[PDB]
């Protein structure tokens, strides 16, 4: 399942 | 900036037998950045209907791609793979050797 | 036994040559099963293995939502990196992410991953305990401070221990005949004279899955690593893999050397020995 | 006389998988032609002669069919053998999976019967029950239409170890039985007995499961409970084998039973212990 991703 | 020249392997999917339909593979790996130009050649000339895998990379972040096309090996015809990359001044050509 | 799920994403900027491009691929072990390409006309998460095509539209909506969100986030992250490193608007740059989990034979969580790289070098990585971040340089220290403030590690830990493991377990049952197969290596040797006093023994392994394999040469025992050439394991293109090992041996001494093959598909290690 | 045709690893194969047809004729995996029941006298691929094996991979829906082979008999009137036994390649993953349920449950006493009900909201014309790892053809039943669900009752028994294991069922619709749906979720059928039941008793509650039979493992199950507990059996000096299951102070109680099992025997258990009432 694709992950939640966050900004740098 | 980090630059890694590609490793190139040219080989067939199945063991080569003259007259038998097969797949010619060009596996490029270990390269960075991702922009790379790969062609499969028959007697120095680009083969048209070549396909390739989706861009992925290894744990060390180096990229790898598989290029392939259907072909029938002969004793006469000479197949190769041609690779260009920012690390290469001119395209590198690796001849298919059915013995590796 | 043990299994892994992996997502690999690559975002590249190419000013003057195209819009920034995002490509993500999903793997179970050595089998790719999904892809997303911000350049393609689909704008959907796409199936790449027949066994994932059984998943219903609610799955593809959810996966497409998360990967388009990542596509947008990591393209903006290229712009953030330009400021962090004080780099020109004109350069081409690469941003990579790896994410996934491992499970043991029992199906229970073993270890999770969530790591980034910028221009080929390690940027930030979730540590082993899934509680802290490894910042490689000074720019990544800012991202570390940001993700601590947003409690990112806590969210990713719950994701790596829950949905990642539960999704992998589900994938393994849905693609069982493909993903839990072991194709043992089909092996043989070739003999190629170099000179009249030397020859090359090449030990072949073909058509095996998964890709993990060990090829070793020994004469009369003990590793013969001296001039043991070993190509990188390579995909055949049909789901199986190839590898060979070669050593140069004095002419007439071929019977002393043996090639040993170890692979998950072989119950006992193979010992191969060349013969006229 | 006639060759032996066989599919490996399984004649039930998912679309995109791989299956290999071999034609063992006359003390070797021979040169052979292949015939599908659609054209009983025309060899496939214009009379293609296969060497050793025919590896179909990746499996497509076009591979599905009812195959026979004829082995090369060079010094023969016709030059080829009689037709082989038929092998039916069934390709799966073409519809969405049905459901598979055991009645009254998946633990079946040795020598008794169980009903494996395959069902779906999809109006499947037929259902197929297949035991994992088995070479025989899947059993076929007509889908009985009832309350907007299609369904069929497979009778399994009398239960022996040979009938225990992992089952999956499939649906088909106007497929000549060669195109199958995706497989139902696997169901494990377990035979109980004839190995003697353990003893279950209370030893802040801890339940001791005990026997003199040298079980390697004990399984503790609560009536209507979600999951079992399992624990290695410990050898005692009085020749009993025993494991102690701590239930903890959470309690809630219920009725418990325990089973013995052996290593390398995944689908059989001892007779269940007598039910044990645990007070709250
Ligand atoms: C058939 O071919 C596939 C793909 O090349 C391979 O995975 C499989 O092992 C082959 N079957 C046999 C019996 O070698
Ligand atoms: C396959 O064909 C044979 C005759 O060649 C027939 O006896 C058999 O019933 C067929 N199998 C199925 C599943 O239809
Ligand atoms: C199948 O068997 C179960 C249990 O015996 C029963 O409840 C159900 O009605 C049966 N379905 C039929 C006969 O179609
Ligand atoms: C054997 O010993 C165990 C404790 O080690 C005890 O609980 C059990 O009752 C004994 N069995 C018999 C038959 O006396």
């Amino acid at each position: 399942r694709y992950p939640l991703t966050f900004g740098w | 900036m980090i630059q890694r020249t590609p490793k190139i392997q040219v080989y067939s999917r199945h063991p080569a037998e003259n007259g038998k339909s097969n797949f010619l593979n060009c596996y490029v790996s270990g390269f960075h950045p991702s922009d790379i130009e790969v062609d499969l050649l028959k007697n120095g000339e680009r083969i048209e209907k070549v396909e390739h895998s989706d861009l992925s990379f290894s744990k060390d972040w180096s990229f790898y791609l598989l290029y392939y096309t259907e072909f029938t090996p002969t004793e006469k015809d000479e197949y190769a793979c041609r690779v260009n990359h920012v690390t290469l001044s001119q395209p590198k050509i690796v001849k298919w050797d059915r013995d590796m | 036994g043990s299994h892994s799920m992996r997502y690999f994403s690559t975002s590249v900027s190419r000013p003057g040559r195209g819009e920034p491009r995002f490509i993500a691929v999903g793997y179970v072990d050595d089998t790719q099963f999904v892809r997303f390409d911000s350049d393609a006309a689909s704008q959907r998460m796409e199936p790449r293995a027949p066994w994932i095509e059984q998943e219903g539209p609610e799955y593809w909506d959810e996966e497409t939502g998360k990967v388009k969100a990542h596509s947008q986030t990591d393209r903006e992250n290229l712009r953030i990196a330009l400021r962090y490193y004080n780099q020109s608007e004109a350069g081409s740059h690469t941003l990579q992410m790896m994410f996934g989990c491992d499970v043991g034979s029992d199906g229970r969580f073993l270890r999770g991953y969530h790591q980034y790289a910028y221009d080929g070098k390690d940027y930030i990585a979730l540590k082993e305990d899934l509680r802290s971040w490894t910042a490689a340089d000074m720019a990544a220290q800012i991202t570390k401070r940001k993700w601590e403030a947003a409690h990112v590690a806590e969210q990713q830990r719950a994701y790596l221990e829950g949905t990642c493991v539960d999704g992998l377990r589900r994938y393994l049952e849905n693609g069982k005949e493909t993903l839990q197969r072991t194709d043992p290596p089909k092996t043989h040797m070739t003999h190629h004279p170099i000179s009249d006093h030397e020859a090359t023994l090449r030990c072949w392994a073909l058509g095996f899955y998964p890709a993990e394999i060990t090829l070793t040469w020994q004469r009369d025992g003990e590793d013969q690593t001296q001039d043991t050439e070993l190509v990188e394991t390579r995909p055949a293109g049909d789901g199986t893999f190839q590898k060979w090992a070669a050593v140069v041996v004095p002419s007439g001494e071929e019977q002393r050397y043996t090639c040993h093959v170890q692979h998950e598909g072989l119950p006992k290690p193979l010992t191969l020995r060349w013969e006229p | 006389d006639k060759p032996f045709l066989s599919a490996w690893p399984s004649a039930v194969v998912p679309r995109g998988g791989h299956v290999t047809l071999r034609c063992h004729y006359r003390h070797r995996f021979n040169n052979f032609m292949l015939y599908k029941e659609d054209r009983i006298h025309i060899p496939i691929f214009h009379g293609r002669i296969f060497q050793e094996s025919f590896n179909m991979s990746p499996v497509t829906t076009a591979h599905a069919g009812n195959y026979t082979c004829r082995g090369s008999h060079p010094h023969s009137p016709t030059g080829w053998s009689a037709p082989s036994n038929p092998v039916v390649i069934m390709v799966t993953g073409n519809h969405r999976k049905p459901s598979l349920l055991a009645h009254p449950g998946p633990l079946v006493k040795s020598g008794e019967r169980v009903i494996l009900q395959c069902w779906s909201d999809i109006m499947f014309e037929h259902f197929f029950l297949h035991k994992e790892g088995i070479s025989k053809d899947p059993s076929r039943l007509v889908g009985q239409i009832h309350d907007g669900v299609s369904k069929a009752n497979f009778s399994i028994g009398p239960m022996m170890l040979a009938l225990a294991g992992t089952y999956r069922c499939y649906g088909s619709v106007t497929h000549t039985s060669y195109q199958l749906s995706a497989p139902s979720d696997p169901l494990d059928i377990v035979v109980t007995g004839p190995y003697e039941k353990p003893s279950l008793s209370a030893q802040s509650v801890t339940l001791s499961c005990s026997s003199r039979s040298s079980y390697d493992m004990y399984h503790l199950s609560r009536e209507g409970g979600a999951h079992e507990r399992r624990l290695p059996a410990v050898r005692k000096v009085n020749r009993t084998f025993q494991a102690d299951f701590p239930l903890g102070p959470a309690t809630h109680g219920g009725t418990y039973r325990c089973f013995g099992s052996f290593r390398h025997s995944p689908y059989e258990l001892s007779d269940p212990s007598d039910p044990l009432l645990v007070s709250v």
